[PDB]
């Protein structure tokens, strides 16, 4: 039973261990100690909930306009342990990640790079969430693949953490 | 899945 | 003249003209030598860099202040912190103007522990840059560390007052992860004192509009409101915080005490109904209130009404969304539960409702892996897999099973045929290449998993991507693919004498490689903490200390994290054995792209030729490995069994007694290993009576130390007279088979007493152990 | 969407068709040929997944120029047991016989084996007929067995 936490820095070793087991994105341990030590509030992680530690099961890292211009939000990488998916998990760990990405820092437009080649992502990621497209960047991925951009406007009241 | 190579 | 060189980067090819020219008449002078080397590191060659930096430290003792700082800007980069403080101080107490040195240093001697003399040498910058709030934190982050919170809490409320009645968009994130953080400190003095708190609550009530964390405050408000006996006012904050992310329990269970109704089940079970009605079908409402119940009439209602539905849809955690209630409370659940499932597999005509027969089998072929009925765990999985063969989540359950009954090889096959079900999506592409590394199959592990890892193989590009899942899995191959290759040159006693000289290589090529492999697992942690450097004084521009005050407190307990641990203990049992053994080339140049770790610069010892046999693996296992994790490790979490081997295999032992002891005040003397870890120390120089004496000082009465000296009393039986099935504690006595001489008595009463054990493991302690 | 959808069999899949072969059409097609579908003759494919998780299969060629057996062949077409039954892989023909007039091709060939009267008295009930007669030592699985074939046809 996945619990949806607020992501701590303790969970960088166990976070990045998942976006690597389950993803073709090799990332360093700096580029986690600055997502979660610049804008640590709006990047969420969620996995295992046992009482009477925890196991990583799925996470969500979300940086802002790192590079230089009206307060733009981004989302770096997202994944989940297979034997856990299709049970929300992914599908409502982001309705909070946006629902803080315009509450704390207050940024008006999300953004990202989803491959596809891809069902899971380029579906409840433009039909559930609604997130147009913008530039379809070709070979912008490290496999000769071409991957959708995805913009996603966010105006507070029209995306709260309890519409379900 | 932001690409730090490219 | 070098001014145009020193400016030529902060790539300082201009500095060459100095080492071409400045090395004209007068040669042996600093300043010019030092750029030539700071460049080297900001220019590839590190080897050739010190032959300058160090060939210029033999013309000083202080030196050209302006130049001591192009030397300390490298020491701060060749990891050498302690020594850098000096190269800087050697500017300051030599007349340097660059008064930003009191903040290039204070973000160094702050890391290397010295937090006392961190503030004194940081506040001293704060005066020359006092129009920059990203400094007015470190005079209240270091003060807040040192332990004077009022000098912290007052240095930032003399910010919140200055600067202006003005906070534009630049600082629009400043007055949040900040003038809220103040409340984390300005309340963590009260502790449980009513004198403050109300105000620390009324202050937290003041900002709200200015506090921009929305969450993350509710706790120093919505639990300070609970800390003064007003159970409401907070039960009305958690009731609005549960409603903020009800997919998380943390804030939900508390609310049971928020409404004082902890031990009142009767309203408790009903509380999560007027709930469920509110916040519809999100885990908590339903789950939590089935972990505190007692009625084979009630329980089987909310049990069934939670389960079945997930089946009819096809959920892989249809089980692992309950694989918790099967652990901390079986007997009561896994009876009602075992009977509320199969009892639903009667109208699943596999030609009417199929996405039910296929998945209400990979639950039973998961449920009957707990009971370990195994026989009835390859039935459902297989019979499930003999209906839909295109559901990679059966092969995993077949390769967890089949692999928990030993057959390690055969298991990864049922996984390979799962991998081939989909090339892309490394969701199994590793898992398939995990098991084929747990069967020693390191070859169709590298290929079969290098496919999505960018040379001439994978395991090379997976070091510059962290990946400490793989190494400390690729050594738990090699380390097990050695005690058998090294069961050849100890078994025999043309191709028979020539064959010894082949299979008795790989013992060198793995024990060599397998230890060389674990050093990469440490080194990362060495450099995980050694990359929290630029963040001391550039997490402050961001204005994120609340989060940052968790990084320092993550740093000390970094060396005691998950993967540093199993990478110690699974290394000890390889280092510890090279210090109780010394006492008592074309294949190398042609197979060097299949076991390559790093660039041809660093790793000069391909197969750890040195690592394989070092003058004293004691001041290696401590400098490389251990004596860092022993400096940090917290007390009530430190393996004492390892601790009592480390100070024993060195010489100490004096410490073995004040190490075997503190293992007792955890278990309580009648545990397994504490018996064996006493026995061994039955009785180094004469002046090592003292062990026996102290061993006989307290622990004389219980258990016993009075036939130790005399050839008696075949204590194999006594050693196990508490009480045979301590197989944790038996193995010990043999591991060291030399100061615990009877040797062909224990192997049976170790072997013959693992029957009621798990097969994969029952036949693991064999062959190798 | 209904229950039984489909898609094109992207070379990331394939192995869910090799598995959906060697089960549907046991002992037919070599253990590397399918990899040899995308590695001059044009060869169609389509993995027909149902509900969510795959449950059928079809991957057929396209012959043009000697007359008699021109158009689109049917290298295999099958779907797993206790499925086909429910129309999960009757519809692939409509998305294969489509490829005939939709790609311009009068006929469609389907070389079913001889015994398979269950298959040969069913495929007949869709728009096919025993064009010609029996054969002789023609079908031979990657093992060493051999059988006769039965042919078929349908114009448009
Ligand atoms: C992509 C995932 C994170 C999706 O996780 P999830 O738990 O399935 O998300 P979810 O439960 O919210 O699913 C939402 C929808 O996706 C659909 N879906 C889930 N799995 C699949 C699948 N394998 N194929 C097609 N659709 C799927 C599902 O039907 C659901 O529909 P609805 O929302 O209408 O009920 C997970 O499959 C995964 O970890 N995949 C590998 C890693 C990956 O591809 N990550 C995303 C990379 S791009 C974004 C960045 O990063
Ligand atoms: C070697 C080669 O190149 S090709 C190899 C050919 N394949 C083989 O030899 C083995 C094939 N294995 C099989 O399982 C099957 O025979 C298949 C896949 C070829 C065909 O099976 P299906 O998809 O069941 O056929 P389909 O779905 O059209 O219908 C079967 C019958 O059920 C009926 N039906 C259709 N939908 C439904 C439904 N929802 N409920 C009940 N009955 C239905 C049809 O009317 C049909 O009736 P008929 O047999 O009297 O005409
Ligand atoms: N989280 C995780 N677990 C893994 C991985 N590889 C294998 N496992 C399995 O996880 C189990 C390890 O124990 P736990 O960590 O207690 O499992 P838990 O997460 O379900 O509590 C083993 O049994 P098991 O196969 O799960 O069988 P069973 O114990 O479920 O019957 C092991 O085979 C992995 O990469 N990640």
């Amino acid at each position: 039973p996945i619990n949806i936490r607020r992501a701590t820095i303790n969970d960088i070793i166990c976070m990045q261990n998942a976006n690597l087991h389950n993803l073709p994105e090799n990332y360093m341990m700096k580029y986690y100690m600055y997502h979660i030590l610049s804008w640590p509030e709006a990047s969420f992680v969620a996995t295992t909930t046992t009482l009477d530690g925890e196991k990583l099961v799925g996470y969500v890292l979300v940086k802002m306009n790192d590079d230089p211009e009206p307060p733009n939000g981004h989302i770096t990488s997202l994944s989940v342990m297979r034997t856990y998916r299709r049970m929300g998990i992914a599908e409502n760990l982001m309705r909070q990640a946006l629902f803080a990405l315009r509450e704390v820092h207050q940024a008006e437009y999300v953004s990202l790079h989803v491959r596809q080649s891809n069902r899971a992502a380029l579906h409840l990621y433009r039909d559930t969430l609604a997130f147009e497209v913008l530039s379809i960047e070709k070979s912008y991925y490290q496999d000769g693949e071409d991957a959708y951009a995805m913009k996603k406007v966010l105006k507070l009241e029209e995306l709260q953490i309890s519409n379900f | 899945s932001y690409s730090m190579e490219h | 003249a070098a001014k145009i060189a020193l400016k030529k980067y902060n790539q300082y090819k201009k500095s060459l003209k100095l080492l071409d020219a400045i090395l004209k008449k007068d040669g042996s002078h600093v300043d010019s030598l030092a750029l030539k080397g700071l460049d080297l590191y900001s220019v590839g060659e590190k080897d050739d860099a010190a032959s300058y930096v160090a060939n210029a430290i033999r013309k000083i003792e202080s030196a050209s202040p302006i130049c001591c700082h192009v030397l300390g800007i490298y020491m701060r980069n060749t990891k050498e912190y302690k020594e850098s403080i000096k190269w800087f101080t050697a500017a300051l107490n030599n007349g340097s103007t660059n008064k930003q040195i009191y903040r290039d240093l204070a973000t160094l001697q702050s890391q290397i522990g010295d937090f006392k003399n961190a503030l004194v040498s940081r506040k001293k910058y704060w005066e020359a840059f006092l129009g920059y709030r990203a400094n007015w934190t470190s005079l209240a982050v270091a003060q807040d560390v040192n332990g004077e919170r009022q000098q912290a809490i007052n240095t930032l409320s003399q910010f919140e007052k200055l600067a202006e009645g003005k906070i534009s968009d630049s600082e629009k994130y400043e007055h949040s992860e900040c003038l809220m953080y103040k409340n984390d400190i300005m309340y963590k003095a009260a502790s449980d004192n009513q004198d403050k708190l109300q105000n620390v609550l009324k202050h937290l009530n003041d900002i709200e509009p200015c506090v921009f964390d929305k969450f993350g405050l509710l706790e120093r408000k919505a639990t300070i409101y609970m800390k003064l006996g007003q159970l409401k006012d907070a039960s009305i904050v958690y009731r609005t915080l549960i409603k903020r992310n009800p997919d998380n329990f943390k804030y939900y269970k508390l609310l049971e005490v928020s409404l004082g109704i902890q031990g009142d089940n009767k309203l408790k079970k009903a509380l999560y109904g007027k709930l469920e009605q509110f916040y519809p079908r999100c885990e908590p409402p339903k789950f939590i209130p089935l972990t505190f119940l007692q009625d084979k009439e009630e329980l089987s209602k909310k049990l069934r009404e939670y389960v079945l539905p997930q089946l009819e849809r096809g959920v892989p955690a249809t089980f692992s969304n309950v694989k918790p209630l099967y652990q901390r409370r079986k007997s009561k659940v896994s009876p009602l539960l075992e009977k509320i499932v199969l009892d639903y597999l009667s109208g699943l005509d596999p030609t009417q409702d199929p996405i039910p027969f296929i998945w209400t089998n990979y639950y039973l072929s998961q449920h009957f892996l707990f009971l370990k009925d195994f026989p009835k765990a390859q039935e459902y999985i297989d019979a499930a897999l003999d209906h839909t063969p295109t559901l990679v989540e059966f092969y995993i359950l077949k390769a967890r099973i089949l692999k928990h009954l030993g057959l390690m090889d055969t298991a990864a096959g049922i996984l390979e045929e799962g991998r081939q079900l989909d090339l892309q999506d490394r969701f199994i592409n590793c898992k398939t290449v995990k098991y084929f590394l747990r069967a020693n199959n390191i070859d169709k592990a590298v290929e079969v998993a290098s496919l999505f890892t960018k040379s001439v193989n994978g395991i090379k590009d997976l070091h510059l991507v962290e990946a400490s899942w793989f190494i400390v899995e690729q050594a738990e191959a090699y380390y097990r693919l050695y005690l058998d290759r090294k069961k050849k040159l100890d078994d025999l006693a043309e191709q028979i004498a020539n064959d010894i000289k082949e299979n008795q290589w790989l013992v060198r090529k793995y024990k060599g490689l397998a230890l060389k492999r674990f050093n990469a697992i440490p080194k990362f942690y060495k450099q995980f903490e050694d990359d929290q450097l630029d963040f001391h004084s550039y997490c402050m521009r961001k204005g994120t200390p609340r989060a940052y005050l968790e990084m320092l407190e993550w740093g000390k307990a970094l060396y005691t994290k998950p993967m540093y641990v199993r990478a110690m203990k699974e290394a000890s049992k390889l280092y510890f054995q090279m210090h109780d053994d010394r006492l008592k080339n074309k294949r190398k140049e042609t197979e060097a792209k299949s076991v390559a770790a790093y660039p041809s610069d660093q790793d000069n010892d391909v197969f750890g030729e040195k690592l394989i046999e070092t003058s004293t693996p004691m001041e290696d296992f401590a400098t490389e490995f251990y004596n860092n994790y022993s400096m940090q490790v917290r007390e009530d979490e430190r393996d004492y069994i390892l601790d009592f081997e480390f100070n024993y295999r060195i010489g100490k032992l004096a410490l073995c007694f004040a190490s075997l002891n503190k293992f007792a005040k955890r278990f309580g003397t009648t545990s397994g290993l504490f018996g064996s870890m006493a026995i061994v120390l039955l009785h180094d120089p004469i002046l090592k009576k003292v062990v026996t004496k102290s061993l006989e000082k307290e622990y004389s009465e219980n258990f016993p130390l009075n036939e130790i000296s005399n050839n008696s009393f075949d204590w194999l039986n006594f050693y196990q007279e508490k009480f045979k099935n301590d197989i944790n504690g038996l193995l010990f006595l043999y591991r060291y088979r030399d100061d615990v001489p009877g040797s062909s008595n224990l192997k049976e009463m170790i072997i013959s007493s693992l029957s009621p054990l798990e097969p994969h493991s029952q036949n693991e302690i064999l062959q190798y152990y | 969407r209904d229950i039984c959808t489909l898609d094109n069999v992207y070379a990331n899949n394939l192995g869910m068709l090799t598995k959906l072969a060697h089960v549907t059409v046991p002992n037919l097609y070599q253990d590397a040929f399918f990899s040899a579908l995308f590695a001059k003759d044009v060869h169609f494919t389509q993995m027909a997944y149902y509900s969510e998780i795959p449950v059928g299969g079809l991957v057929a060629k396209l012959v043009p120029k000697e007359l008699s057996l021109k158009g689109i062949q049917i290298e295999f077409l099958g779907v797993l047991p206790n499925y086909r039954h429910k129309s999960i892989g009757s519809k692939l023909l409509k998305f294969a016989e489509d490829k005939c007039s939709e790609c311009h091709q009068h006929n469609v060939f389907v070389y079913l084996p001889a015994v398979d009267d269950l298959t040969k008295q069913w495929f007949i009930a869709h728009g096919f007929e025993q064009v010609g007669e029996t054969v002789n030592n023609f079908i031979k699985g990657v093992n060493g067995d051999e059988q006769d074939a039965i042919l078929l046809k349908k114009h448009i």
